[PDB]
């Protein structure tokens, strides 16, 4: 329980999840072409959200 | 309350303005005087509560915790002033400042009349114990222990803040007496269940509940002696005090919502007592014993019986005293042999007879020898739990058997047996640490003599 | 007996600019201390011009190979 | 710091205070080759400030009381220990080399501040531009390692191009057997235990890297010992030198102002000498660092800022 | 002379000392005067 | 290797100060710290505080509640009243809902 | 010189006196129901002006 | 006027799309910025002329002034980029990821 | 830079946000934004290294594109309503484009990808000037049109800003990138409280500015750009460790620091407006922010990383770098929680 599975369940799994998420979000290539393509996706998504919300 | 808070505040300029050859003496003496001043809160000749101000009040529950904190501050100074002799003067004064700030904030937390101020002082107490554990701890794992402690407490306490703001928006003031008088019965919806969990999980984390208790053993192992004392003797009781304070506005759905936590408490006290039976580290053993005792306190507060509340208060005070005493004895052995291994030092009864007497008395307090307040709290918790359900006596009996087993196992493997004669560095005894053991044991004797002081709110 | 303090390995686990290396970011280097990167010296591409021999200023039979920057 | 943008606006122009002898002249040579006397006489008869070679205790002599501090405060490196055992396993050689480079950097900053503040020329002995010769000699003799060389090159890249090179570089060419004979005549028992391979590595580093690199940006004044050992012909050549190359020509008032601010902020000067590259020859550790730092702080005159130490006679503390 | 170089704080900056002390005194005096005037104005407005 | 200080060895403190009390290295501060801890901890807190707590009167109305209980028992036994009424509140002043 | 070298011993008693004074200030601040409680509503004795201070 | 204004809005949308969808040429990106500027000027000018807002007629000139300052600073930055790398490649302008 | 161009550039940097805040006209607010961008570019590229050139280029094209979208919104509003202010009946598309472009100028997620990169490669004082001064004018523009904005899009921008800021600050070791992701998270909080109570937006902005300024000053003391570089601060400036720890804990929002107050009052106002799910998610990601702050504290203050040999010479030298305004801002950002009713309105 204590040295294996409670550690595997709450704290180590939380730390593993957040480490994976921060790697996935900070895996940027540093290319402003990709950054502006992402910005275009954001613009399109905002327009779609406004158009469906009305 | 201000007459206790203000000179405890003035302890910090005393610490930073005293001579380096007089700092420990002055701060210890004036903290003893602070505790003597704090003894005036026991003057309760009426059924009323000593509401000193609009933000400070005294209680039959809050008063023993305040007195215990004020009494533990000089004992923490005496315990910690040996492993800081080879230390810088400004770092020593900073450590004393951390202890004094802990005492001030804990007194304010117990005397708070408003739950948002209670939460602010809760986190305010969260800070300097983290600083103490991280900075003056010994091994490498103190950083991981501090992270575990800090973020278990924070992830617990954030929904508590959300719930407190919700209750403040719904009612208007978040004042304890106003809530106690204009309590409204919840309609038992999913929103109210989530509100209940939000306002209880912080205190359950800091108690600690079983399954979420993993921060406690490493924090107590890696902490210095004063940090272990303040943790195991005040902060878990702070969680219990928060549970008692917040449980008044959770009717009626605590009746069925208490079910998983009672089971967690009972089976977790059995499991942690088994860990104490098979544990190779003395401070880990004491920490898991603390987990089991606080599991008993959790079960009593969950079942919400007047006998349970009284037993919870008595077990809080008794366990704080005996756990601080056990940690101080273990720290004396650790400062001797520079190890925390359970089996390394064995025949210490031969070399340290009076310290072996203190060990024996501390363990007899731990296994609830009558007529001590340990047995008073444990017995009344057992009575209330058996009233709640007759089948809880099996879990209680197993826990009592394993409790006596690990306590006497600790005594036999640390004092009895043949002496480890290779330990040439066994200094006889310090009058300071013998005084520390006496200052732990004597209040246990006095509270055993008069148990009416620590009965609490219900009786 | 002595309190543990971070040694070279604990001090070196915080340098590498990513703190959590993976396959897609293990090739990264920490930024320079002065933020001035050592770049490869680009070759100067000077324009080469055949001034003359068919030029009014070249006097008819001069092939002035001119290496010009602008 | 009194000097700043306000003082520059009110008028503290370096180009206003320059003259014909506002030059940086660095004298270079081998281990024992006529270098101390030549720089002294050149500075004395040109009216310039003579800076002797930055030793281990340079910062100790230029800060505080000016007495040489204890060795654990001043670098924890010994030249005599380097001479006795150059390949010692503690890492004394590269610690000594890095400490001497930092001392030379501090001395060069001091000389630049003096020149940009007063206009007086400076005659340095063996500035920062001629310390990699010792580094490369140590490396080619196997006394230090490639990681030490890379760390030195990184620190040199971080620090060297922020300053201006000397106006004149004078070199004394003395052959290795003559250097050995002069070392024997000096009679230092530790300095007598040097190798002709190490001396030849110093000379080869000089002739292969130092002389052309300074030739491309300043005036080079190689002399033999007999052209030297008579510091008047050298002074005449310096007088009839024409400085028509180098980055000193393009400097103006505001470039001089920013350079003066850089060289007067000494922590900014030594900022990159303390990069957190954890090389075992130079990294120390928390316990030893705390012990040395606390001892240095309880040294007299070092507990507070200069002017605030009441134990050494500072007054009017409560009014400042 | 202890230090090899003259410190920037060898002598107290008397202009700064005089200006700071005068500013502190002026601010305290102005604070007391405006507090007394505020008390008097509050009394006059509320008839006390 | 990195220039790290070696491990300090804890000396026998009783070797130079055989009357060591656990508080400080020099004997004078040590003995004064011992006297301050004993005097301000045992003498004036564990004795005067214990006496004060012992002479707190009527603590949470114990003896007052006993005396009032005795008075009510005497009154209700000489007047034929029940010792405890089954309803705490009088039913006349409670308005029950109609249905 | 004892006042100069032992001036640090008055800080905690000064804080205690100041805390008692602040408690008295809070007591005289909270006097909206002085002799107005329905439990303790009694007529004033001729030699007193307040029930408690 | 409404068809013309819709076409001008679509012209701005195309120029913004070009700005957001990079190719290798930073100069082409700056040209897309200038096309966005031109569409904004024409929209403001036809709105002012349609509504007879002579008080708001200085606004398009102010737009041109500040946009030309923007283009000037962009050309200076492109000069610095070309001095660094030899080309104006946004794929060369990438070493700030770490 | 000669003092003439220093005065011109710094005066225009000051004048940009001042014109933006004082301007009634949307066009004058826009030209204030243009002033701020154009004036701050040369000080960004002032060090003339390739990283500074890349940072200046990225910042220029990002702010230019966002300003063009702002100008599109202004011109479309002028077409629809004939005026130069979003009064009450301007189109929701126009308002959403204004919000999106101002969020790209501010640098909050998912428009945040340039901010750690621009903050890297520039000197520390320019990072301070950016992350404090450059956000006031876009926030003023957002505050002027607070009842008109769309709460759904604002809350989505805020929650993704706090999430991405927490994760980025968790990953990075460079101090400038850490401060940039801190800026992203705090901008997320400010945007979250923007449509309900802009007074709390201003309060959080002021608390963030007075917390960010001395942290950048303490970085500016030794040019510590790295976790290790700030970790050996005990040998260089041992007296600053306590204030560093207190300011980082205040940035983490721990009581009883005054940095707990903005998160606390923003959560309170969101609870008053019944956005409990958003408030709880924002609070958990704020806990993640506090985690990377706490790791920074462990590196610099609570433990003691190994030092160098030349740090002895640095201790031989003396410094006058920490200015008079450092300690005032540190104290006002550390110990001001009991004045919370005065800090709020
Ligand atoms: C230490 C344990 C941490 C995890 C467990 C924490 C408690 C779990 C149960 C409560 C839900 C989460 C906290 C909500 C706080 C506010 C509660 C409240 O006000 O309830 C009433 C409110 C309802 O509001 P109301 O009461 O006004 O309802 C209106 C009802 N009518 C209309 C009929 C009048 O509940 C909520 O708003 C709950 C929404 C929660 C959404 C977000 C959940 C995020 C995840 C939570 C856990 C994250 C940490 C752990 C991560 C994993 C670690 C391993
Ligand atoms: C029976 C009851 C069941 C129900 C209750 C369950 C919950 C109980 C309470 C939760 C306790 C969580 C404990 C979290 C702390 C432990 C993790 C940890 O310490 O990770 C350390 C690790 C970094 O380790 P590092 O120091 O870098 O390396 C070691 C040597 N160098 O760290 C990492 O790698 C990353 C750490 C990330 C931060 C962790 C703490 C913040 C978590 C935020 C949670 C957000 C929740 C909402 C998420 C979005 C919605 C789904
Ligand atoms: C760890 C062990 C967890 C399992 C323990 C054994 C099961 C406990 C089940 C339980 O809690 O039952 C009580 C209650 C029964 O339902 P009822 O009283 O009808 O409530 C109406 C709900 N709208 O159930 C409910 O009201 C349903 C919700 C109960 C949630 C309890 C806590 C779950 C764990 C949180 C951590
Ligand atoms: C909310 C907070 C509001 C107040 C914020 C400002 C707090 C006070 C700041 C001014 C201050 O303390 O100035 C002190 C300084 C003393 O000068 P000094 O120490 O001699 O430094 C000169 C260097 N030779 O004084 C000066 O430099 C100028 C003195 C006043 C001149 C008018
Ligand atoms: C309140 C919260 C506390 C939190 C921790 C505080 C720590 C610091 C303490 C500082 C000093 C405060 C002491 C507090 C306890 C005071 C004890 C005391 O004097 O109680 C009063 C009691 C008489 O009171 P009384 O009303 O008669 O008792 C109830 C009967 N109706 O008096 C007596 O009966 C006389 C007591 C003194 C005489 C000596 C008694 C010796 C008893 C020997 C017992 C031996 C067996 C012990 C077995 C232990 C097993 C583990
Ligand atoms: C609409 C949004 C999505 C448009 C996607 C267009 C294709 C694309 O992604 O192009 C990428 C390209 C990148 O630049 P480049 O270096 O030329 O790429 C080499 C290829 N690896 O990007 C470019 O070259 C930039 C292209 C800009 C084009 C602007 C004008 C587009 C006009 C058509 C719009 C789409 C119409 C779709 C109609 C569907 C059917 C009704
Ligand atoms: C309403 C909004 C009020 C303003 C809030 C935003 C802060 C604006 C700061 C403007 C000035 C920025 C600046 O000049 O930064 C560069 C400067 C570098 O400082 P340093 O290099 O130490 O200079 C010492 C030379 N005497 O840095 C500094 O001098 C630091 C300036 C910090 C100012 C903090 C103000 C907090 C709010 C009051
Ligand atoms: N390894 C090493 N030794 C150095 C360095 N700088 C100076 N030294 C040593 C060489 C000599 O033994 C000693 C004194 O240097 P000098 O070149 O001034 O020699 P000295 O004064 O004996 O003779 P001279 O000045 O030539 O007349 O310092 C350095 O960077 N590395
Ligand atoms: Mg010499």
């Amino acid at each position: 329980l204590d040295l294996i599975w409670l550690e595997k369940t709450i704290p180590k799994s939380t730390s593993t999840l957040h480490t994976n998420m921060t790697t996935l979000t900070t895996n940027q290539k540093g290319l402003i072409k990709l950054y502006f393509m992402s910005f275009l996706i954001n613009i399109i998504l905002i327009i779609i959200l406004y158009s469906i919300n009305l | 309350m201000l007459k206790i808070i203000l000179p405890s505040l003035m302890l910090l300029p005393l610490t930073w303005l005293s001579s380096p050859k007089k700092t420990w003496t002055n701060v210890t003496s004036y903290s003893f005087l602070i505790s003597l001043t704090s003894l005036t809160l026991l003057w309760q000749t009426d059924e009323n509560y000593k509401n000193f101000s609009n933000m400070f009040s005294s209680d039959p529950l809050s008063t023993p915790l305040i007195i215990l904190t004020a009494w533990l501050l000089p004992l923490m100074l005496m315990a910690s002033q040996n492993h800081l002799k080879k230390d810088n003067n400004v770092l020593q004064k900073l450590y004393i400042s951390m202890l004094i700030s802990l005492q001030i904030l804990l007194i304010m937390t117990f005397s708070a009349t408003e739950l948002i101020m209670f939460y602010i002082l809760f986190e305010a107490t969260l800070i300097p114990t983290l600083i103490i554990i991280t900075r003056w701890g010994n091994q490498t794992e103190r950083l991981n222990a501090g992270i575990y402690f800090l973020f278990y407490t924070l992830i617990g306490s954030i929904p508590l803040l959300i719930a407190l703001i919700l209750i403040q928006n719904h009612v208007g003031t978040l004042n304890l007496m106003i809530l106690s008088f204009t309590t409204h019965t919840l309609d038992a919806s999913w929103s109210n269940n989530l509100l209940w969990l939000a306002c209880m999980m912080a205190f359950l984390i800091k108690m600690p509940l079983y399954g979420v208790h993993l921060w406690l053993p490493k924090a107590h192992v890696e902490a210095p002696i004063a940090g272990s004392m303040i943790l195991a003797a005040i902060l878990l009781k702070l969680g219990s005090y928060g549970m008692i304070r917040i449980s008044i506005i959770l009717d009626p759905l605590t009746k069925y919502m208490a079910y998983p936590f009672i089971l967690l408490s009972l089976w977790g006290m059995i499991m942690t007592s088994s860990i104490c039976l098979r544990q190779t580290d003395l401070k880990s053993l004491i920490a898991y014993s603390s987990v089991s005792h606080m599991a008993l306190v959790i079960a009593s507060i969950m079942i919400q019986t007047p006998w349970s509340f009284m037993g919870a208060t008595m077990l809080m005070i008794a366990h704080g005293l005996t756990s601080s005493l056990l940690f101080c004895l273990a720290n004396s052995n650790y400062e001797r042999i520079h190890s925390r291994t359970m089996i390394m030092a064995r025949g210490l009864q031969m070399v340290f007879p009076l310290m072996a007497t203190w060990w024996l008395m501390a363990s007899l307090a731990n296994l609830a020898l009558p007529p001590s307040i340990n047995l008073m709290g444990e017995l009344f918790i057992t009575m209330s739990l058996f009233s709640w359900s007759n089948f809880t006596i099996i879990l209680m009996g197993i826990n009592i058997i394993i409790t006596g087993m690990y306590s006497m196992y600790m005594i036999i493997t640390t004092q009895r047996g043949k002496l480890t004669n290779h330990m040439i560095n066994l200094q006889p005894s310090h009058t300071r640490e013998l005084t520390l053991m006496a200052l732990h044991m004597i209040p246990l004797i006095l509270l055993t003599t008069s148990p009416k002081l620590i009965t609490g709110l219900t009786m | 007996a002595r309190q543990w303090q971070p040694d070279i390995e604990w001090a070196e686990q915080f340098s590498g600019a990513v703190m959590y290396p993976s396959k897609e970011t293990a090739h990264w280097k920490p930024p320079p201390w002065n933020d001035v990167d050592i770049l490869k010296e680009k070759a100067v591409t000077n324009m080469t011009l055949n001034f003359g021999p068919q030029h009014p200023a070249a006097h008819g039979v001069l092939r002035l190979v001119l290496e010009l920057s602008g | 710091l009194r000097y700043g943008l306000l003082a520059a606006i009110l008028g503290d122009k370096t180009t206003k205070k320059l003259h014909e002898y506002s030059r940086v002249i660095t004298v270079d040579g081998n281990i024992c080759s006529g270098k101390n006397k030549l720089a002294k006489e050149i500075a004395q008869q040109l009216g310039m400030k003579h800076y002797p070679e930055a030793g281990i205790q340079y910062s100790s002599t230029t800060t505080g009381d000016g007495r040489p501090l204890d060795i654990e405060f001043s670098g924890s490196c010994s030249l005599e220990k380097f001479y006795d055992d150059p390949k010692s396993n503690d890492g004394n050689s590269y610690r000594l080399q890095s400490w001497l480079y930092a001392s030379r950097l501090l001395q060069y900053a001091d000389a630049l501040e003096h020149l940009l503040s007063t206009g007086q020329g400076v005659v340095l002995e063996r500035s920062i531009y001629s310390d990699f010769v010792f580094l490369e000699a140590m490396y080619n003799q196997g006394y230090i390692r490639k990681q030490c060389v890379d760390h030195y090159n990184e620190i040199k890249r971080l620090t060297l191009p922020e300053y201006l090179p000397p106006h004149a570089v004078i070199y004394i060419d003395v052959p290795v057997p003559e250097v050995q004979s002069r070392i024997q005549k000096k009679g230092d028992p530790h300095e007598m235990k040097v190798t002709s391979a190490y001396l030849q590595d110093i000379e080869n580093a000089y002739k292969k890297t130092f002389l052309p690199k300074m030739s491309e940006m300043c005036e080079v004044l190689v002399y033999d010992s007999w052209e030297a050992e008579d510091p008047t012909k050298v002074v005449e050549d310096i007088e009839y030198l024409k400085y028509n190359k180098g980055p000193w020509l393009k400097q103006d008032d505001w470039t001089f102002h920013y350079l003066r601010m850089l060289v007067q902020d000494k922590t900014e000067v030594l900022n990159y000498t303390t990069i957190p590259v954890y090389l075992p020859e130079i990294t120390i550790g928390a316990h030893q660092g705390s012990r040395i730092y606390n001892s240095f702080r309880e040294l007299p005159g070092r507990k507070y800022a200069p002017g605030y130490n009441a134990e050494v006679g500072d007054k009017w503390i409560w009014l400042k | 002379k202890f230090y090899v170089r003259e410190p920037v704080n060898a002598k107290p900056n008397w202009l700064a000392v005089g200006l700071s002390v005068g500013a502190s005194v002026f601010m305290w005096i102005y604070l007391i005067q405006t507090h007394n005037e505020d008390v008097l104005e509050y009394k006059r407005r509320n008839g006390l | 290797q990195w220039q790290e200080d070696p491990e300090p060895e804890d000396e026998n403190v009783y070797a130079k100060n055989p009357d060591f009390h656990g508080y400080d290295s020099d004997p004078v501060v040590d003995v004064w710290n011992m006297r301050a801890v004993f005097f301000f901890g045992f003498s004036i807190v564990l004795v005067f505080g214990t006496t004060f707590v012992a002479y707190v009167p009527d603590y949470r109305m114990q003896e007052w509640a006993r005396r009032e209980a005795e008075r009510l028992v005497k009154y209700r036994e000489v007047n034929g009243l029940p010792i405890m009424e089954s309803n705490y509140f009088d039913p006349s002043k409670i308005q029950l809902p109609e249905d | 010189q004892l006042l100069r070298e032992h001036w640090v011993h008055i800080l905690v008693p000064a804080g205690f006196v100041f805390g008692c004074y602040l408690d008295r200030k809070d007591d005289e601040k909270l006097t909206a129901f002085r002799n107005k409680s329905m439990l303790f509503q009694r007529e004033l004795r001729p030699n007193e002006e307040v029930t408690w201070k | 006027m409404p068809s013309t204004f819709f076409n001008l809005t679509m012209a701005f949308s195309l120029s913004l799309l070009g700005t957001l969808m990079f190719r290798s040429h930073l100069m082409s990106t700056l040209l897309c910025l200038e096309g966005m500027v031109l569409s904004l000027f024409i929209m403001t000018s036809v709105t002012s002329l349609n509504s007879n807002s002579m008080s708001s007629m200085p606004i398009p000139i102010t737009i041109l002034v500040f946009a030309a300052c923007e283009a000037a600073v962009g050309l200076a930055l492109l000069v610095k980029v070309s001095n660094t790398y030899g080309t104006d490649y946004v794929q060369n302008l990438n070493l700030l990821q770490c | 830079m000669n003092p003439i161009t220093l005065a011109i550039i710094y005066f225009t940097i000051f004048l940009g946000p001042v014109i933006t805040m004082s301007s009634t006209n949307l066009m004058l607010m826009w030209v204030g934004l243009e002033f701020s961008l154009l004036a701050i570019i040369p000080m960004l590229i002032n060090k003339k290294n390739p990283r500074s050139t890349e940072a200046a280029t990225k910042y220029f094209v990002t702010q230019a594109t966002a300003s063009m979208i702002i100008l599109l919104a202004i011109v479309l509003n002028y077409k629809q309503l004939g005026t130069w202010m979003f009064q009450q009946q301007t189109n929701g598309l126009i308002l959403n484009m204004t919000l999106m472009a101002l969020s790209m100028k501010l640098g909050l997620a998912p428009f945040h990808f340039w901010l750690p990169e621009v903050t890297q490669g520039i000197p520390l004082h320019m990072g301070l000037i950016l992350l404090t001064w450059q956000k006031i004018a876009p926030l003023s523009i957002l505050i002027q049109i607070y009842p008109l904005l769309n709460s759904t899009i604002i809350l989505m921008l805020a929650i993704t800003s706090i999430f991405m800021g927490a994760w980025g600050g968790l990953n990075q070791t460079q101090m400038r990138k850490i401060m940039a992701y801190s800026s992203i998270a705090h901008m997320g909080w400010m945007l979250a409280i923007l449509p309900y109570n802009p007074s709390l937006t201003l309060l959080n902005l002021m608390i963030y500015i007075i917390l960010t300024a001395p942290m950048f000053m303490a970085l500016m003391l030794n040019n510590s750009m790295t976790i290790n570089s700030i970790s050996l601060l005990w040998n260089k400036t041992p007296a600053m460790l306590t204030m560093i720890s207190l300011m980082l804990l205040s940035l983490g929002g721990l009581p009883p620091l005054t940095g707990f107050l903005p998160k606390w009052i923003i959560i309170t106002e969101l609870m008053k407006n019944n956005c409990l799910i958003m408030a709880t998610l924002m609070a958990m990601m704020a806990l993640l922010n506090l985690f990377f702050y706490t790791r920074l504290i462990y590196s610099t203050s609570l433990t003691m990383f190994p030092t160098n040999n030349n740090s002895k010479m640095m201790t031989h030298q003396t410094k006058t770098k920490p200015n008079l305004m450092f300690s005032t801002l540190a104290i006002m950002s550390t110990m001001t929680l009991p004045l919370a009713p005065q800090l709020i309105t």
